[PDB]
């Protein structure tokens, strides 16, 4: 079974966050992230920014 | 943009125009004045397409006023929406003709023809685009038919490569009103057909079928006449002011109504009318609009159009409605009188729709179609144009001033050319 | 790095744009400022609306598209509508005198003096992409206006843009409902115009858009706007797959390569599913195995063609939404064991799949109901003869007496034209019989 | 209180439904708007409505509708739930 | 993963399927609305999943005119058909056979089969068919026969059952059934496997004899119908140490090609208000099972020979009280089997107890046993129209409305000679060897 009563009505809903990243390399400390919550079948979604 | 001018001929080409600015005032909300009350912002978008701009932000019509005589020409400025006119556009001569076509033609009408070629030249230059002129005038008149026809062969001299919308009316033999009027009235025909491009005809005799039949009224007066042959010519250029799902300006009324250059003639009719009694009795939905189209009594012109054989039409529906029955129900019409639609031209109704209705009802249509049944208005006055002649009676008014009897015959074999050779597509076939 | 322009002539071809960009506005959330929502202050990522959008650097997005036509009311209403801060206000260009169905007046008299800046126009959005794609046309044949300028356009760009793969949805004639008088000149001289001339061309025959409506969607009483919302999610699907990442793009490129066997027969008519109605859509499931048997359902073709009369030679089907590949494969084969459907003995594999996980996004207010699985085709077959030699009798019938043919010849056009038009239109239906005949 | 419009195949007539025109709508949506009077009735037009026309006032916007049809889907079932029981509802004499 | 398709054509079986899925609906706890309690796959026997919530049982209703498929439409189960499959014409065939198969049938059936194509697509486990038809109306044979005999060539060995209604021995309602019976019979026996006679007479002697209810109406009677289709399905969608499937029919109620009608009755059927007083043995319930009486067809058992009988106990019935059941019925004198059948039963267990609808007539209770036997008493069925029929033909009153309609002459002539060719067949079976 594949949920359907959630992803006909709460799928417009969708939500934006900023963070940055954390790990024991310091290759990778001081860019940013996006991660994306979409709120109908609990997906995450990331993605890189370049200035 | 894509506008056109106006010119008129005549006590009823002058009484005509008198409502036509009435009708039209009305629906693009033009107060008296001449000063903007108007509720829609779209009333004014495409306001250029019969009104020019001016001092003050107050309209004025760009019509050509002419005549021969000074009593209709200063009626009109007395009527409603009569003072819209300008001042300087009139020019008026000081003689009259008096029904003698001889005189409007080639005396009495040409010499005034100086000024009002130039008050045509104009209005017409200072436009952004031009796009043709509409004439209504009538041939029962010899100042008028005579002196309206030799403005209009100038006017194509000038001008080719512009349409040229021709409205008038022609005497039916039942209603007579003019014993002169068979002579100024087919000869003018002549002239006209050699440059008029769209049709011209409608007959008073129908006029009234439908005052009486239709809108039951017990004694109509003049003002009945004007109020229905104006609505319709609003329906010509409907879609040409407002938005609409497939507009449908002259040409393409024009093109798609004239199977060859001469045979050019159209028979116009209004739709729905109903009287006082039926206003709320009967329902607006489209079986109507269709059911009442394309009956003769609403038909207003005298040629029966069920004694011949469609060889295409075209509608133009006002107000919103959905599109399928226009379809359709158009379709259902082309075939259920499956002969009366002639056989080498497939497809032969065109369709348009425009969104904003005249004023009185939420919807309604124009008919115009070219039926071979319009012979009939031609071979009743042809029988007497000829019996006419054989007599010599009244032969001596037009030849006492430069016109001889060689014209005359001429026109008596072109015309029974047109009608001999109108006839010939009606049994065409494939 | 996907661009893809548009090129609009027409008012059946400028209203096709008109649904088409709003539907592609609803699809991303973009509002028609520019400005995204009054509210999404993050952005700078999710590079998707690059394929139908170019950057501003900050404010709104300028779609890909040029507005001509050669009437000024049509034109006018979108630059006073309610999108009048959205398109670029000096791309839309417009004439000052109306064609009126005269094909001869719109392609040798008043198209002239507005192709000049056409290209212009075309050449200042081509440039700032890079990785342009192909090109779309939505030309309406049933209007002279259409054919001329939507006719011209094609050639001149037949002889600069070099190689570039185009592809147009066209709109011919319908069978018995009629919209002109002079439909079968313009019909018939403009198949000329893109037969060898434009890559790809499609059928979409107003009158099927009629019954289409009826069967499913519940209405009775349907109008044009109606009309243009369901021939967008057909080019909805077909694009869908250059902009949403999924498991097997098919680039735009990548049909016509396999769509098309001969320079000649370059013709294919579309068909979509399902379409149902709000007051029945939920109550069914919607399954895989349902969804694209209706799709070779004769009834639901889009355009009034009867494949059942022929065979299928090329056909390539786009999935987008959460199908699984299993059922692709399982529908395909009972296609194969059908009997009513037949093939060509020449192309053993005729299911071009692909697959989206987007789902198309339903419109507020529309004819349509919320959906998640969708299948959209693009089929070729020799019932397509049809069409031609129908309107094959339609066009000479009236040439016989050469009623109307006055006006078309003083228009600068030679008498010869008509001539050649009759003999390449002849080998078409001489074309496609050869090829309907087994080895 | 009936139930606020009816299903697709649906034998008979509604109100308004060849009157007032009303075409643009699949059916179901159709059916609710004649119950419920939102139409201008009578061959007659306030001079708000007239000028809707088509592309100047329709086919546009975009949010504002979405919070129509929300408004509009409420009141269809809302009035409908008004049933319940384990009683399953009158099948003996309602016929 | 087992399916069933269910075909109702014709007003009168219109309600009875409308009947039939109230008992069925409220079997399995599905509410009206069609959202489940909430809380097996042993619901999807008479139905499908549509995704989320609801659910659409397999629904095809077919009536030439809208009035009573209206009120479907309109009642409290509008949200549980389907909302396009309710296929509905425009005008009625008025009780003529010819203009429900020569004038008007035809419009119809291009929506109507291939509305029965996709319910099986979606499924894949079609079981049989079984048809709901009303033969004293001209629309009940038209489509009725129209699709069982287009039925029998787009799915072929596939079986298919079907409860037909006939007049009644004297109580009627037209003049026009002796006709539309005589050539439906001919239509049936070449595309149908089994049926089993329904004549409404006997019911309201059914319903006044045990239930005390003197004002019975219509809507009574639909729900013993209605109840009588579980029991001969009950046995396929419930846990059961000895189930019977629906292709499992066919091999003990047919003893020959040709003969496939058989008449049941049902018990028991005692009214709440006395329905405590006595102890429901089984052996006493088995016995009320084949008293004359109580026969739910209008003819007599008694007057005929008995071939074989496939019967289910439905409850707590102990099998050896059945063993026991069985044995003393081979005793009696009143019932007296065959010659060349010895035995004429199959036995079938079922566990699940029949539910009760509220507000209705029956009671509650753990024990019953339904019946669905043949006997060589149905000669009397068809003999009692024949000796109608020919009465009107020897005038051809009515005919002339009837090839009117397309309906050749010498059809009527097939008609009336085939019935005779199976009425002489049954004299064969009665014989002894
Ligand atoms: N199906 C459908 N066809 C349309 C629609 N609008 C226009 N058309 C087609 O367009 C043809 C005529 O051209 P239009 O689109 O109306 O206008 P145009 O493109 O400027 O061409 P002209 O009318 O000659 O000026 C008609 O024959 C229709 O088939 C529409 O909304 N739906
Ligand atoms: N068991 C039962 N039989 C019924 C019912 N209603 C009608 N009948 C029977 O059906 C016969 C008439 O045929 P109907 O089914 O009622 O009508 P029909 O099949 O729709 O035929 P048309 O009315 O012409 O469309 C009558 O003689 C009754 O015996 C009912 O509610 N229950
Ligand atoms: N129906 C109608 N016809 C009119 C009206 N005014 C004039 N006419 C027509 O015009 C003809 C007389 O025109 P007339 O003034 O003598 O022509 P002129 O001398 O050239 O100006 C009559 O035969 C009428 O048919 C009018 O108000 N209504
Ligand atoms: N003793 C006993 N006999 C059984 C049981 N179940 C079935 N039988 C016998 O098996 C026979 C039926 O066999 P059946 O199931 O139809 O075989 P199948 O048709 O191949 O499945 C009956 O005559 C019973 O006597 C059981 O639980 N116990
Ligand atoms: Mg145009
Ligand atoms: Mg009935």
């Amino acid at each position: 079974r594949k949920d359907i009563n959630k992803m006909y009505t709460q799928d417009q809903y969708i939500l934006r966050f900023e963070g940055k990243l954390i790990s024991q390399n310091k290759e990778d400390n001081h860019r940013k992230f996006i991660i994306s919550f979409f709120c109908g079948d609990d997906t995450i979604m990331v993605y890189e920014t370049a200035d | 943009m894509r506008e056109i001018v106006h010119i008129q001929g005549g006590q009823c080409g002058n009484q005509i125009g008198a409502k036509f600015w009435e009708v039209i005032s009305d629906e693009h909300g033009i107060d008296p004045t001449g000063t903007y009350h108007g509720d829609s912002d779209l009333q004014l978008e495409r306001i250029n397409v019969y009104y020019n701009e001016a001092t003050g932000g107050r309209y004025v019509p760009r019509a050509i006023l002419m005549d021969l005589e000074p009593g209709t020409m200063d009626s009109v400025r007395a009527g409603p929406f009569g003072q819209l006119f300008r001042p300087d556009n009139f020019v008026f001569g000081q003689t009259g003709a008096g029904n003698n076509w001889a005189k409007g033609h080639y005396t009495e009408g040409a010499e005034l023809i100086d000024s009002v070629l130039d008050v045509v030249r104009k209005e017409a230059e200072g436009c952004d685009c031009l796009q043709g002129f509409q004439i209504t005038h009538s041939l029962g008149g010899g100042t008028g038919s005579g002196m309206g026809t030799l403005l209009i062969s100038k006017v194509r001299e000038e001008y080719p490569d512009r349409i040229m919308e021709t409205f008038s009316v022609v005497p039916s033999p039942k209603v007579s009103d003019t014993v002169v009027e068979p002579y100024n009235a087919t000869l003018s025909v002549h002239q006209l057909v050699e440059n008029a491009d769209e049709c011209m005809v409608i007959d008073n005799e129908a006029l009234y079928d439908i005052c009486f039949r239709t809108l039951k009224l017990t004694t109509p007066t003049y003002g009945d006449l004007n109020h229905l042959v104006s609505a319709a010519m609003s329906g010509v250029t409907c879609c040409l002011r407002f938005p609409g799902q497939l507009n449908s300006d002259l040409r393409k009324l024009a093109v798609n109504l004239i199977p060859f250059p001469r045979l050019h003639f159209f028979m116009i009719g209004f739709a729905p009318l109903t009287s006082r009694g039926s206003q709320q009795y009967r329902a607006l939905t489209v079986p109507e609009l269709t059911q009442q189209m394309f009956d003769a009594k609403n038909m207003m012109c005298a040629a029966d159009p069920r004694h011949g054989r469609y060889l295409t039409a075209s509608a133009l529906f006002r107000g919103r409605m959905s599109t399928k029955e226009v379809d359709e129900q158009m379709l259902n019409v082309q075939n259920k009188n499956s002969s009366y639609f002639v056989e080498w031209i497939p497809n032969n109704i065109k369709s348009s729709i425009c969104d904003i209705p005249p004023k009185g009802l939420k919807m309604a249509v124009t008919f115009v179609g070219n039926s071979t049944a319009i012979q009939e208005m031609f071979k009743r006055v042809a029988e007497q144009f000829t019996a006419m002649f054989r007599r010599k009676a009244f032969l001596h008014w037009y030849t006492g001033e430069g016109m001889d009897e060689m014209e005359f015959t001429e026109a008596e074999s072109n015309m029974n050319d047109l009608v001999s050779e109108y006839q010939q597509y009606q049994d065409a076939t494939a | 790095m996907r661009e893809v322009i548009s090129i609009h002539v027409g008012q059946g071809g400028i209203q096709v744009g008109n649904a088409c960009w709003e539907l592609f506005c609803l699809e991303h959330g973009i509002q028609p400022d520019g400005q995204m929502p009054s509210d999404k202050t993050i952005g700078g990522g999710d590079d998707a609306f690059n394929t139908f959008f170019s950057e501003t650097g900050a404010g709104k997005h300028v779609p890909r598209a040029v507005f001509l036509d050669l009437e000024p009311t049509v034109i006018d209403e979108v630059r006073t509508g309610t999108y009048r801060q959205l398109f670029h206000p000096e791309q839309l260009i417009s004439g000052k005198e109306d064609a009126a169905n005269n094909f001869a007046r719109g392609h040798y008299t008043i198209g002239k003096e507005i192709v000049d800046l056409c290209l212009d126009r075309i050449r200042k959005l081509a440039d700032n992409c890079t990785g342009l794609q192909g090109f779309l046309v939505f030309n309406s044949v049933g209007g002279g206006t259409g054919s001329g300028l939507g006719s011209l356009l094609l050639e001149r760009l037949s002889v600069d843009y070099g190689k570039k793969s185009k592809l147009g949805f066209t709109i011919y004639p319908s069978p018995q409902v009629s919209t002109a008088v002079v439909e079968p000149y313009n019909s018939i001289l403009s198949t000329h115009s893109l037969l060898e001339h434009t890559d790809v061309a499609v059928m979409l025959d107003n009158e099927a858009i009629y019954d289409i409506c009826r069967r499913n969607l519940d209405i009775e009483r349907p109008t044009y706007t109606n009309l243009n919302r369901l021939i967008a999610q057909v080019i909805s699907s077909l694009t869908a797959s250059l902009r949403f990442d999924g498991a097997l793009n098919v680039d735009i490129t990548e049909f016509q390569t396999n769509l098309v066997p001969y320079p000649r027969i370059h013709f294919m008519l579309s068909s979509y599913a399902p379409i149902i109605s709000a007051e029945k859509a939920y109550h069914e499931q919607l399954s895989v195995a349902e969804i694209t048997n209706s799709a070779f359902e004769p009834a639901n073709m889009m355009a009034k063609c009867d494949p059942r009369h022929g065979k299928y030679m090329a056909c390539s089907m786009m999935y987008r939404g959460d199908v699984v590949p299993k059922d692709v494969n399982a529908s395909i084969a009972t296609i194969k064991t059908k009997r009513t459907i037949q093939f060509v003995d020449w192309c053993p594999t005729g299911f071009k799949v692909g697959i989206n996980y987007q789902p198309p996004t339903v419109v507020p207010g529309g004819d349509l109901a919320k959906v998640m699985r969708a299948v959209c085709m693009i089929s070729n077959s020799t019932a397509i003869a049809e069409v031609f030699s129908r309107l094959d009798h339609k066009f000479d019938l009236m040439y016989a007496k050469r009623a109307f043919v006055h006006w078309y010849v003083g228009e600068g056009m030679e008498e010869g034209e008509f001539s050649e038009a009759r003999e390449d239109l002849a080998a078409l239906e001489k074309d496609y019989e050869e090829v309907g005949i087994e080895t | 209180n009936q139930a606020k419009s009816h299903i697709p195949g649906y034998a008979g007539y509604i109100p308004g439904i060849r009157s007032e025109n009303m075409y643009g709508k699949t059916y179901g949506k159709i059916t609710y708007m004649s119950v419920t009077n939102q139409h201008h009735k009578g061959p007659d037009l306030p001079p708000d409505l007239r000028y809707t026309s088509t592309v100047k006032g329709e086919f546009t916007d975009q949010k504002g509708v979405k919070k129509q049809e929300l408004l509009r889907q409420a009141v269809i079932e809302e009035a409908k739930i008004t049933s319940s029981g384990y009683g399953s509802s009158p099948l003996r004499t309602k016929y």
